């Protein structure tokens, strides 16, 4: 029976390892993007968050028939 | 016979009388053994040298499985999933171990009870002793922890206790 229908105990030890560090790799990188998604929302000196402004490229720097603009 | 170890499972050395008749009647146990033998043990006999004889044809080898030694608890770092998984398979293993231990003892004290008949309670005190110790440690080692048992809370535990004890003898120390 263990020959036809099952494999030793180190596949399924080795194959526990790997989903283990998996499993543990993806909860820290979940805590660490809530922490970075936090900083940044506070901050807004990241790449998220950015919400925009008025473009200066429309502002006419021409003289104005008044010397003071 | 030589199936288990003798030291692991020991016996006395079994010391039986001879028979002393002291009637001219004949013994109807004897009689009855004797039949019982020519009519039993022999049929049996030959059907297990028959058996034997087949088995002795065809002989093929199992082996006990061998693990080493890996870092127990104490030496894993606090989030290192690999080590942990390891370490709490390791102290699985040996949990099973342990209570097998128990259960050996356990098997030499109940054969030493039946076997000493109406004298147990004086022939049965080193095992009595023996099973109080193992009991003992097995107690300080695994109660209390529950269900949803783990290497880190029986390490919690023996701090708990080692700090107890730390405590109780420098407080002994300045009596
Ligand atoms: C001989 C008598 C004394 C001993 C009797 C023992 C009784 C055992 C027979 C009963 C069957 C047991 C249940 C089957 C469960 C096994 C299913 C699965 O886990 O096994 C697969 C194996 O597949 C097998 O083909 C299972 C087939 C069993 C299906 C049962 C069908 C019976 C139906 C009855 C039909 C009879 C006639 C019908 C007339 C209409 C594994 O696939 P695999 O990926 O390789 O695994 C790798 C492991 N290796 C490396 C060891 C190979």
């Amino acid at each position: 029976i263990a020959r036809t229908f099952y494999d030793g105990p180190e596949k399924n030890y080795e194959k526990t390892m790997a989903i283990l560090q998996i499993e543990a790799e993806k909860a820290e990188l979940r805590l660490k993007e809530l922490e970075v998604r936090r900083l940044m929302r506070a901050r807004g000196d990241g790449p998220w968050y950015q919400y925009p402004t008025i473009d200066k490229a429309l502002i006419d720097h021409s003289p104005k028939t008044t010397p003071d603009n | 016979p030589d199936s288990w170890d003798k030291d692991v499972y020991p016996e006395p050395p079994r010391r039986t009388p001879a028979p002393a008749p002291q009637t001219s009647l004949p013994n109807p146990v004897t009689y009855l053994t004797k039949i019982f033998d020519l009519l039993v043990d022999r049929p049996v006999t030959l059907a297990r040298e028959f058996i034997e004889q087949q088995h002795a044809k065809n002989r093929y080898y199992y082996y006990h499985r061998e693990f080493r030694r890996v870092p127990d608890i104490t030496e894993c770092e606090e989030k290192d999933i690999l080590c942990m998984f390891e370490a709490e398979m390791q102290w699985r293993r040996d949990y099973k171990v342990d209570q097998e231990i128990v259960n050996i003892i356990q098997e030499r004290l109940k054969a030493c009870q039946q076997r000493e008949g109406e004298s147990y309670r004086q022939n049965c005190a080193k095992e009595l002793e023996q099973f109080t110790q193992v009991s003992k440690a097995f107690q300080d080692r695994y109660s209390d922890l529950g269900a949803h048992y783990s290497a880190r809370k029986c390490l919690a535990k023996q701090k708990q206790r080692m700090l107890a004890e730390r405590k109780a003898a420098k407080e002994a120390a300045a009596a």
